[PDB]
């Protein structure tokens, strides 16, 4: 609710770049729980000859690591000084938000099975409820790629 | 995947942190209406800050300064901006034990590698009181009164923060650009002398005690205080550090510490004795009040009938004629370090040693408020 809303008199870019940085790190400790051990879909990375098929989950390793590469970059993410950001990140952050949505979703469809035996469910519930609320608030993700989440979302 | 409910127990304090930080944002609405003032666009811009990310190698190293068992200290310029910093290297396993005051070195923030912790400090250009005593054995009297005092006030502050140093030494005391004195802190660096040791051509006592200064150190830590309540048992309190003063005081004036033993275990020994084993030399110069102090510093830390009960009353000694105790921090210093630059290591024994029986061999800001 109040949390993800841009605070009074903060540049959104910081407010965004911090918030996206928080989120990556949380999903990964969550998949850190699910580490190893492993309708339809949509697959990507084209053209390049890429974007084909058959991830059958357990891909996720080279998927997250591009955010790892994209969000650790000096020029894309200006930690340094007061040097500003290209703001074209608004496009890029949408990717890193949506590319993040994949593992969110994949963790929901197939692997949500193991989570509940640990009684840690509410954590991922909230954290997932956390992710959408933010990016939906800022419209960081379109309503058409939320289709798998659409039956789960509206429960309110 | 056994302990992965750790991502539960953490991520609460992740949500916990996330909440107060934001109720903190509401430190705004500070709202001075005591201004009938502007209007006039806006006086509020909030950057805001960041927890960013960080690393080593964001610091160029200039020269090495000193060394310790846990690790070396260092003079580093931040690659990023350029600046000069006192850099401390420490160690994670293996090593055990699993602000605001003019007197003590400034630890700003910290960061860490795989095996080493890193501390970043204001850099003190003037060496320490170790390398001074060496430079010219302080011809003192009045020199000493200054560098005490300034030591007392240092110490008396620390105690008043509810702290006992239990490390007070020539090398553990540092000289600033005005040649004044700040002590830093134990870091916290540790280890202990216990329990007890068992084995069972000179021509000057001065020259004989000059068999001191042995293999740099890089092993240490010797009894340049060690009041004798530490060995033995659980004990001390504020009076710990006053013994270290008399220990220290005695040395700049005499030419070695009281118990200087020629083996690290003949202290305890002598020190565990004093009484018998305290002796001022035959090289004459000491005041009647200057000696009187040491002996009352160097006595038993004894409470019961007495007090000490101290930390002032030391100021009540005749050894200190004046000064105000006020004007002290602005006063011409006995030695004002003369430097070639902001990088002058001139005052440190740059040396060479390089031994660390450690390596195999081969970041965060989650803080709260903002400086400066
Ligand atoms: N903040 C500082 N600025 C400049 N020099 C420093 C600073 N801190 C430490 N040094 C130097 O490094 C030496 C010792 O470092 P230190 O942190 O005291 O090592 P240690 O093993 O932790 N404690 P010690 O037993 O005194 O060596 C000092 O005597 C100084 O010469």
């Amino acid at each position: 609710k109040t949390i993800v809303q841009l605070p009074k008199y903060v540049d959104l870019g910081e407010w965004i770049a911090l918030n996206v940085f928080e989120f990556f790190t949380n999903l990964n400790q969550f998949y850190g729980v699910v580490a190893e051990y492993v309708h339809t879909d949509y697959l990507w990375l084209d053209a390049n000859n890429r974007q084909v098929s058959l991830p059958a989950s357990q891909y996720i390793d080279l998927a997250l690591t591009w955010i790892n590469n994209k969000v650790n970059d000096k020029n894309l993410f200006p930690t340094k000084n007061g040097l500003p950001f290209p703001q074209q990140f608004s496009r890029d952050v949408q990717r890193i938000m949506v590319q993040m949505f994949r593992i969110f979703a994949h963790i929901y469809h197939h692997h949500f099975d193991k989570i509940v035996h640990l009684s840690l469910e509410a954590h991922w519930n909230s954290f997932f409820s956390h992710f959408i609320s933010f990016a939906k608030e800022f419209k960081i993700i379109d309503r058409k790629e939320m289709a798998p989440l659409l039956p789960l979302i509206e429960s309110f | 995947y056994q302990s992965s409910v750790k991502y539960a127990i953490e991520r609460n304090e992740r949500r916990v942190e996330l909440e107060t930080e934001l109720t903190s944002h509401n430190w705004s609405e500070e709202r001075k209406s005591r201004q009938l003032s502007s209007l006039g666009k806006k006086e509020s811009q909030f950057l805001r800050l960041r927890r960013t990310r960080l690393s080593l190698e964001d610091f160029h190293t200039v020269k090495v300064i000193g060394k310790g068992a846990f690790g070396e200290v260092r003079l580093v310029q931040k690659k990023d901006t350029g600046k000069i910093y006192a850099m401390k290297t420490l160690l994670k396993s293996e090593m055990y034990k699993k602000s605001d005051s003019p007197w003590v070195v400034s630890l700003y923030y910290s960061f860490q590698d795989a095996q080493y912790l890193y501390l970043i400090m204001e850099f003190l250009p003037g060496g320490d009181l170790m390398t001074m005593l060496i430079r010219w054995q302080l011809f003192t009297e009045d020199v000493t009164r200054f560098y005490m005092a300034e030591c007392i006030l240092a110490i008396e502050t620390i105690h008043k923060l509810g702290f006992i140093h239990r490390a007070i030494k020539p090398d553990n005391i540092l000289i600033d650009i005005r040649g004044h004195i700040k002590l830093s802190d134990f870091g916290l660096s540790t280890g202990f002398h216990k329990t007890h040791d068992s084995n069972y051509n000179r021509q000057q006592i001065q020259t004989w005690r000059k068999s001191r200064r042995l293999m740099a150190y890089s092993t240490v830590g010797t009894p340049d205080y060690i009041a004798p309540e530490i060995f033995l048992y659980q004990g001390y309190g504020q009076e710990c550090d006053w013994w270290s003063l008399g220990a220290i005081m005695y040395e700049c004036l005499i030419g070695w510490p009281p118990f200087c033993s020629e083996t690290p275990q003949e202290t305890y020994r002598k020190i565990m004795n004093f009484e018998q084993t305290l002796q001022f030399p035959d090289d004459i110069h000491i005041s009647y009040e200057a000696e009187d102090l040491i002996r009352r510093l160097l006595t038993h830390a004894d409470q019961r009938l007495g007090r000490h009960g101290g930390a002032d009353e030391i100021k009540s000694h005749p050894f200190f004629r004046g000064v105000d105790w006020n004007t002290i921090r602005q006063v011409e210093a006995p030695y004002i370090p003369k430097l070639s630059s902001i990088t002058d290591t001139r005052f440190f024994p740059t040396d060479e040693l390089e031994n660390v029986p450690d390596s195999p061999a081969m970041i965060g800001y989650t803080y709260s408020r903002f400086d400066y």
